[PDB]
This record gives structure tokens, C-alpha cells and sequence, in this order.
């Protein structure tokens, strides 16, 4: 009956409509990157998303995933500059969650995205 | 179609007790996580408590942890709040509201809006005073 | 006819409609946190939402800005966990740009937002 | 889409040049960034070149920024895209699009679709054979 919890590196289909523009939309696998103390107790959830329109890296943004590894229809790529807070409401399903290595590359992301590196 | 519509409010003593409830149809209430947001005159809405969309994890404001308890049954379709130690603090309109989503349900810190919920209930009066 | 440069820590007017359930919406101040590359070549920017709905930080993902040096509404909140990549079409007018030791906080707050800080 | 009609295409010889010309109507041309993007035969769309409403700022792709000059006239509501040095991978239909706003303008790099756009244009074939 309880909710599985939501930890920082999973992955989950969200829905993202709308959008405009060059924004990432439509029902799309996401994935978790606010802590987790936000993640467990706040209405919100800060998701990177995952596209399958490239399959490499285009920027140091950029992280591949596999699809086999994580459960996707094609090999994909993280967007770090897409990044987007959404209700708890949009999260539809959980598919998987990323590697102890894959989230370290997503946190590097994360630190060019953001301009947060030293210095 | 869709309706929330609450009912227990009442006038009670400080220190009494009250179970409010809040019934649903036109939509599929175990879809939907549950809250209790309340109101008091001239204030802005105060989150109260929270349900997810099965029963199992509830959250509680820091001002009626341990004194109020939220559940839900979903077969009646049916929410409840439990008051007990009600001090004068918690007179109030009191509405159950609805979001939908599996993983919905949570600790509200901001202040909540109307908007910010898919259906609300009509509401039910709480009133705690000795006179 | 030039473009006006995007830089960050800038304070934007934006159109944030629509949005869902405890998202920030509407048009409203916000604060572009992208990196500089990114916000000039980029058809997005990264932003966080600027709310007048609270007024003290709470929480250590929110940062406080004042009312007059930054020439808004009122005494505002930057709430660093509600973050959004925006089309720069969203974008309407530029309104002021934050100092480096509010920018150091908005830094800090990112961190503990996106659960970045080395804790061991 | 008739808001935006392009003209000037046809076939040409590499190393040859080409001016191709984007005519708006039925949206406020002079504040909306504007774009060239092509889709050669049996690809998908690439973006390649922006300028912004007041054209003051222009953006290219890698691959003819150089050879390709974008500039716009918002009196005459047209967009041009001057080509020189056209090389065989320039064999495409050109589309110009729009999109609003006053910090619109950038350079892309990642496959573009006709949705992320206000208005998107008809399309002329640009052809380039030995
Ligand atoms: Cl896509
Ligand atoms: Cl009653
Ligand atoms: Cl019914
Ligand atoms: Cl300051």
C-alpha cells in the first residue's frame, strides 16, 4: 500500500508536457537528481531528462546511457542542460536506477551545467 | 461528477476530540494521494496532513504531529483525519484535497494554493472554545 | 541590434505557464544559473524561480534577496529547487543581475539542491 | 507553413553560389529570431544558421559557418541565406523558422524538429552536382 521511496539516481517515466520550444517534453524517462531529503519529503522532485534523439555524448553535458544496462529502448543520452522541477504528480513509473560510476559521470555534468566547479 | 465532500466538523472543548471525513466519487480515488488543508479566518491555507494514493505513508505539519492522525480506506473511498488534544489554534475550515499520482503524497513547507491540488472538497467547520 | 548578452546570476522576467501541482508558475522573476557557454550559445537557459509568496529562507535551498538593491516587488526568495531549462524564447526583459556574495550563496544552495557537496 | 515561403534554390555546381530567400507574413517578422534549416535527401532536419530579430547576432553550424552568411531586412519582412563554396553535402530542401523573442538566436547542437518552432516554412530544393 506505501509508495516506494524515491532516491537521487533512479529513473522514472515522467511526463514533461507541455513545452515549448527547444525544451525536452512528452512522456519521457527522467532522471532523479535533487538530494534525497528532498526526494522523500518535499511535493517536488528535480529530474535531468533522457533523450533518444543522439546516442553520444554531443557536450561534457551529455552522458550516455545503455539501453540494454538500463532497461531503454535505444541507447540514449542524459541532458544535463535540461534540467526541470516537477510535482510528484508527473512521476508515472519507475524503470530502473544508475550505476555508482554512471551517477559520478552525472554529477560531473551536473558541475559544468550549473558553472559550479572551482577556480 | 467529481465530488469530495467532508463532514465530522463541530464545536468541541480544548482537549476534546474529532474524526473528520471526507468522502469521494466521480473519479478513481485510489489513484489520487490525499490531503487536509485548513483555513483560519483571514489566514492564508495551512497544509495539514497527507495520504498516498494507497494508505501506507502519511506526513504530518510540525504544528499537529502526534495529534492528529490521517487514513484512508479505499474500498469506502473515504478519507479521515483523527484530532485529538484540539487546542484553540486549530479552529478552522478543514478540506480534504486530491493530487494524483502513485507518488504523490508528502511534507508541504511552503504555503499551498488552490491550484496546487487536482480537486478540493467544500470543507467542514472545526471550532475548539471553552465559550 | 545586437543581442543583449545572457549572463549568469542575471534576473529575467519569464513565462513560466503553465505548470502542474507545486511548480512555480506564471511570469516571474528568475535567476539564470546555466554556465556562460551555455547561456550564449544554447537555445536554453537553466533558471531558478524567484517567488514573493514567503519572505524568510527557511530551508537551505532558498536564498533571500532584497527588495530595493534588486529592484523587485518585494523581499523575494530564490528557491533553488525550483529549477527549469527555458527555451530563451521565454525569455521577456532583463531586470537586474545578483552580486557575487548572493551568487555564492545561490552556489551553495545548488549543492545541497542537487546533492552535490563530497559529504566523505 | 504560408507565413514563411522560401525561393532562390534550385541546382548549382560546387564551388558555385547560391542566395536563398525567406519571405514572412502574418506574424511580427522584426521581433522574432529566425533560422535555416535544411534536410538533405533522406536525412532528418540540421539546423544551420540563426540570426536574432534585431540581427545584430548571427550563429552557424561547423559545417558552413564560413561559406553560409545569414542576414535579414525587417523593412522587406525577408531572410536571406547567402551560400558560397557550396559543397555536395549541401544538397537539401532549406527551411527558414521563427521563433519569438528579443534573446531568441543561438546555435544548435542537436537535431532540430519542425515543433520547436513558431512558424516553419515551405521549403526549397538546393541542389549541388559536379
Ligand atoms: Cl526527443
Ligand atoms: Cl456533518
Ligand atoms: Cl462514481
Ligand atoms: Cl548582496
Amino acid at each position: 500500500h506505501s509508495q516506494d521511496p524515491i532516491r537521487r539516481g533512479d529513473v522514472y517515466l515522467a511526463d514533461l508536457s507541455p513545452v515549448q520550444g527547444s525544451e525536452q517534453g512528452g512522456v519521457r524517462p527522467v532522471v532523479i537528481i535533487q538530494n534525497d531529503t528532498g526526494n522523500k519529503y518535499s511535493p517536488t522532485v528535480i529530474v535531468a531528462a533522457i533523450t533518444g534523439r543522439i546516442n553520444k555524448a554531443k557536450i561534457p553535458t551529455h552522458v550516455e546511457i545503455e539501453k540494454k544496462k538500463y532497461k531503454l529502448d535505444k541507447d540514449s543520452v542524459i541532458l544535463l542542460e535540461q534540467i526541470r522541477t516537477l510535482d510528484k504528480k508527473r512521476l508515472k513509473e519507475k524503470l530502473t536506477y544508475l550505476s555508482d560510476d554512471k551517477m559520478k559521470e552525472v554529477d560531473n555534468a551536473l558541475m559544468i551545467s550549473l558553472g559550479l566547479n572551482a577556480v | 461528477q467529481v465530488q469530495l465532500q467532508e463532514s465530522g466538523g463541530g464545536l468541541v472543548q480544548p482537549g476534546g476530540s474529532l474524526r473528520l471525513s471526507c468522502a469521494a466519487s466521480g473519479f478513481t480515488f485510489s489513484s489520487y494521494a490525499m490531503s487536509w488543508v485548513r483555513q483560519a479566518p483571514g489566514k492564508g491555507l495551512e497544509w495539514v496532513s497527507d495520504i498516498n494514493s494507497g494508505g501506507g505513508s502519511t506526513y504530518y505539519a510540525d504544528s499537529v504531529k502526534g495529534r492528529f492522525t490521517i487514513s484512508r480506506d479505499n474500498a469506502k473511498n473515504t478519507l479521515y483525519l483523527q484530532m485529538n488534544s484540539l487546542k484553540p489554534e486549530d479552529t478552522a475550515v478543514y478540506y480534504c484535497a486530491a493530487k494524483e499520482g502513485p507518488y504523490s503524497g508528502s511534507y508541504y513547507y511552503m504555503p499551498v494554493f488552490r491550484d496546487e491540488y487536482d480537486y478540493w472538497g467544500q470543507g467542514t467547520q472545526v471550532t475548539v472554545s471553552s465559550h
